């Protein structure tokens, strides 16, 4: 199958810089023109460069010119983003896609955060289930930069899930919360774990949430 | 992708009539010219353009000449041709990018000339 | 530069029925024109490209029209899981392959009221110094919802952050959380913590409190 691994994002200083890389695979890599297009907060898409097969043909969004330089190596089939002179308007979601015109292909987004902040991880606390149907969850609390993912026993729970989306606390720290809904029958049999990651800081916690 | 019956380079001498840099697509699959955009690059320079959604083609003024055959596109020929004036001063290698809705490639061609002393 | 006019901004539909977007094109650009699909937060998914082909592994009921300037973007049976902001995109070479301003399509369906739940502040949070209350609304139609928070009867405010996720793919309704943050010693210094919520599927508003020592 077709796989475009974005890596490179994350948090940088307003004027630093950081190097996108998208590594592709399951298509010939070097018949193709290639893309990167992103998506600031609450926007709409904007594509902002894309290079020939080759290489030899370049373009950019004007938004981006001068600042940004799109590069590929054919030979380790990886797509390059060179983001200098970065603003507080570049923060968005990166995405590298095949092709420029019918993006067939994508990859999964890397979020570029410019900001002078530094990175904290969260702190992971259990919301127990209370007093025919029970609820419980997880709260993410106080990291930076977004994002968490939370999945509810390594993945094989998922019905009824809902990870809300990160709110901005007036710390300038995220906050979000993961709660799920199961039978209340289950609440002394069945056990449940959030799996919470936060990849910018390497925190990785496993909460167990029971009732009492 | 498109894909292309290439050519390494051509030469010219003050023997030909017109200059031919050749350029054929061997898959093209449309029936109308409105789907086909063709380019030819040379230097990074856009020297020919024919836009087939605008029946337009477009050459800058140090290529006043140059221009493709458009009942043969269809067919993947999209060589474009050029009186000695110009092509005297254009040597070097060229371009020929097509692009049929999704399906794109390119193709570079030498264009050679020698001077002859006597 | 090619502009594209992409309407309506928003539309409400409900399963079964008909969506249509539409894009118009500033210049005549033949069939140099695609249509994606986008969830929240995910890559955008090409639905038609060539501004009528439908791109394999696609579902029959997306259809794509037009040539020239004026395109159109057809579901032809909505189904839940369709909830998503669509984008036209032109890709004729001459310019920039740029989107359109998007069109986000959601499901409308029949009220719904939320169930209500309260979570105190977990042991573990208090001994770190302070305390979250969180009161959730889950699974009510339509979006538009009233929390009111009360320690001991006194109406809060300034204090609570809400969060709302995205439309459920079966159900189409959405879920809430308010969050009540206070440090460790103002939630020690009261008893009743409770969440007043109002909505349209519900009669009269809905309390879900709790003892703080119990
Ligand atoms: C010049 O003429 C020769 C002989 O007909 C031909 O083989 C060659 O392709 C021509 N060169 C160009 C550049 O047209
Ligand atoms: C395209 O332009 C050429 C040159 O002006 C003209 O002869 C031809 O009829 C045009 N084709 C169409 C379909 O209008
Ligand atoms: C054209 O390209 C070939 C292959 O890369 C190279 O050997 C040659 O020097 C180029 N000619 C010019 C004039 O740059």
């Amino acid at each position: 199958e077709v796989q475009l691994l974005e890596s490179g994002g994350g948090l940088v200083q307003p004027g630093g810089s950081l190097r996108l890389s998208c590594a592709a695979s399951g298509f010939t890599f070097s018949s193709y023109a290639m893309s990167w297009v992103r998506q600031a907060p609450g926007k709409g898409l904007e594509w902002v460069s894309a290079i020939s097969g080759s290489g030899g043909s370049t373009y950019y969004a004007d938004s981006v010119k001068g600042r940004f330089t799109i590069s590929r190596d054919n030979s380790k089939n990886t797509l390059y983003l060179q983001m200098n002179s970065l603003r507080a308007e570049d923060t968005a979601v990166y995405y590298c896609a095949k092709s420029y015109g019918a993006f067939d292909y994508w990859g999964q987004g890397t979020l570029v955060t410019v900001s002078s902040a530094s990175t904290k991880g969260p702190s992971v606390f259990p919301l127990a289930p209370s007093s025919g149907t029970a609820a419980l969850g997880c709260l993410v609390k106080d990291y930076f930069p977004e994002p968490v993912t939370v999945s509810w026993n390594s993945g094989a729970l998922t019905s009824g899930v809902h990870t809300f989306p990160a709110v901005l606390q007036s710390s300038g720290l995220y906050s979000l919360s993961s709660v799920v809904t199961v039978p209340s029958s289950s609440l002394g049999t069945q056990t449940y774990i959030c799996n919470v990651n936060h990849k910018p800081s390497n925190t990785k916690v496993d909460k167990r949430v029971e009732p009492k | 992708q498109l894909l292309f019956n290439k050519t390494k380079s051509v030469e010219f001498t003050f023997g030909n009539d017109t200059v031919v840099i050749p350029c054929f697509v061997t898959n093209m699959e449309a029936q109308n010219t409105t789907e086909v955009y063709v380019k030819w690059k040379f230097k990074g320079r856009d020297i020919y353009t024919f836009d087939g959604a605008l029946n337009k083609s477009t050459v800058p003024t140090d290529f006043s000449s140059a221009k493709i055959e458009v009942s043969q596109l269809l067919k993947g020929d999209a060589s474009l041709k050029m009186d000695k004036s110009d092509a005297v001063s254009h040597t070097g290698n060229y371009t020929c990018e097509v692009t049929e809705l999704t399906r794109e490639g390119e193709t570079i061609i030498e264009l050679k000339y020698r001077v002859v002393s006597w | 530069d090619i502009q594209m006019t992409q309407s309506p901004s928003s539309l409400s539909a409900s399963v079964g029925d008909r969506v249509t977007i539409t894009c118009r094109a500033s210049q005549s650009i033949s069939s140099y024109l695609n249509w994606y699909q986008q969830k929240p937060g995910k890559a955008p998914k090409l639905l038609i490209y060539a501004a009528s082909s439908l791109q394999s592994g696609v579902p029959s009921r997306f259809s794509g029209s037009g040539s020239g300037t004026d395109f159109t973007l057809t579901i032809s049976s909505l189904q839940p899981e369709d909830f998503a902001t669509y984008y036209c995109q032109q890709m004729h070479p001459r310019a920039p392959k740029t989107f359109g301003q998007g069109t986000k399509v959601e499901i409308k369906r029949t009220v719904a009221a939320p169930s209500v739940f309260i979570f105190p502040p977990s042991d573990e949070q208090l001994k770190s110094g302070t305390a979250s209350v969180v009161c959730l609304l889950n699974n009510f139609y339509p979006r538009e919802a009233k929390v009111q928070w009360k320690v001991d009867n006194a109406l809060q405010s300034g204090n609570s952050q809400e969060s709302v996720t995205e439309q459920d793919s079966k159900d189409s309704t959405y879920s809430l959380s308010s969050t009540l943050t206070l440090s460790k010693a103002d939630y020690e210094k009261h008893k009743v913590y409770a969440c007043e919520v109002t909505h349209q599927g519900l009669s009269s508003p809905v309390t879900k409190s709790f003892n703080r020592g119990e």
